[PDB]
């Protein structure tokens, strides 16, 4: 598990200080408000959409992080097609048994 | 040109399921009592077709 | 399949858009780059420097809202 949260936080470090770039060659820096800004053109939108209402944007962001974090310390059935698979492997070991 | 092209795409099919006791043994109360010595064969039938 | 791969790097300085006259003036397809001796605009795939004119720039607003405006001047062909 060590060796998949390394990869995960990797994936995560580059995609937020090179962009789109470290999947098709190298890494290329760039500063997360023009990431953010291209990305904004890729939706069809201007870049001044972004550029005059940036920090909005980030409180939205922050927020919507942090109402994440806040559901998952909650009930159950969020992971539910995992643990479900996880059972049935269980379940079909215990048959073997018993036959 | 404009053109109208037809798809076809199957999307589910027929839900079934059987009696184990019925279908194997059908009323005889001896084939029944034969029939729970092979225990977890039909529980484990219904749970795949259900 | 044959692709297209970027080679050879370059570091330059940027900023978000210029301020010429008490207006905000932003790219229409590429990023603002700093050369070392001017202010030019470029493609992101390729380095291709080009003299900021009023064709491929546009305007929005006014230089108090952005964060990292500069001053620079933009060319009209008049
Ligand atoms: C300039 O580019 C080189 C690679 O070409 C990089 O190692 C270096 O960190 C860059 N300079 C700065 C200040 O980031
Ligand atoms: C851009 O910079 C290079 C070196 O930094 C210089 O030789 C060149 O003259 C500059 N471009 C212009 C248009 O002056």
């Amino acid at each position: 598990d060590d060796m998949i949260a390394a990869y995960t936080a990797a994936l995560v470090s580059g995609t937020a200080t090179a962009g789109w770039t470290f999947g098709a060659g190298a890494a290329l820096q760039i500063p997360f408000a023009m990431q953010m800004a291209y990305r904004f053109n890729g939706i069809g939108v201007t870049q001044n959409v972004l550029y005059e209402n940036q920090k909005q944007i980030a409180n939205q962001f922050n927020k919507a992080i942090s109402q994440i974090q806040e559901s998952l310390t909650t009930t159950s059935t969020a992971l539910g097609k995992l643990q479900d698979v996880v059972n049935q492997n269980a379940q079909a070991l215990n048959t073997l048994v018993k036959q | 040109s404009i053109s109208i092209t037809t798809e076809v795409m199957p999307v589910s099919m027929a839900k079934t399921s059987v009696d184990c006791n019925m279908y194997i043994c059908g009323d005889s109360t001896e084939c029944a009592n034969l029939l729970l010595q092979y225990g977890s064969f039909c529980t484990q039938l219904n749970r795949a077709l259900s | 399949h044959v692709t297209y791969v970027p080679s050879q790097e370059r570091n330059f300085t940027t900023a978000p858009a210029i301020c010429h006259e008490g207006k905000a003036y932003f790219p229409r397809e590429g990023v603002f780059v700093f050369n070392g001796t001017s202010w030019f605009i470029t493609q992101r795939n390729f380095f291709s420097p080009q003299i900021i004119t009023t064709d491929n720039t546009f305007v929005s607003g006014n230089c108090d809202v952005v964060i990292g405006i500069i001053n620079n001047t933009v060319y009209d062909p008049l």
